[PDB]
């Protein structure tokens, strides 16, 4: 663990997170830019 | 027949106007197509067609 990345990542983890690219369920929470939050827990998710 | 498309609808019912319902779960009919579903402003470009 590299305590600089987030959490208890080492140097190496920071790239096995980041190098791997996450668009489907959960990350899409809004769809056919309809209004309202697309972060947090502040809105329901109903991916599309 | 029944031409429902693009450009203002001009025929409607003997009904008791209101322009819309906001932020609810309504069955929405605008235009002559329907659906149920929330309705806010919209936020996307539109063609005359």
């Amino acid at each position: 663990p590299d305590p600089s990345k987030p959490s208890k990542r080492s140097p190496i983890e920071d790239l096995l997170f980041n190098k791997v690219t996450l668009a489907d369920a959960g990350f899409i929470k809004q769809y056919g830019d309809c209004l309202g939050d697309i972060a947090a827990r502040d809105l329901i998710c109903a991916q599309k | 027949s029944f031409e429902l498309l693009h450009a203002p609808a001009t025929v409607c019912g003997p009904k008791k106007s209101t322009n819309l319902v906001k932020n609810k779960c309504v069955n929405f009919n605008f235009n002559g197509l329907t659906g149920t579903g929330v309705l806010t402003e919209s936020n996307k470009k539109f063609l005359p067609f």
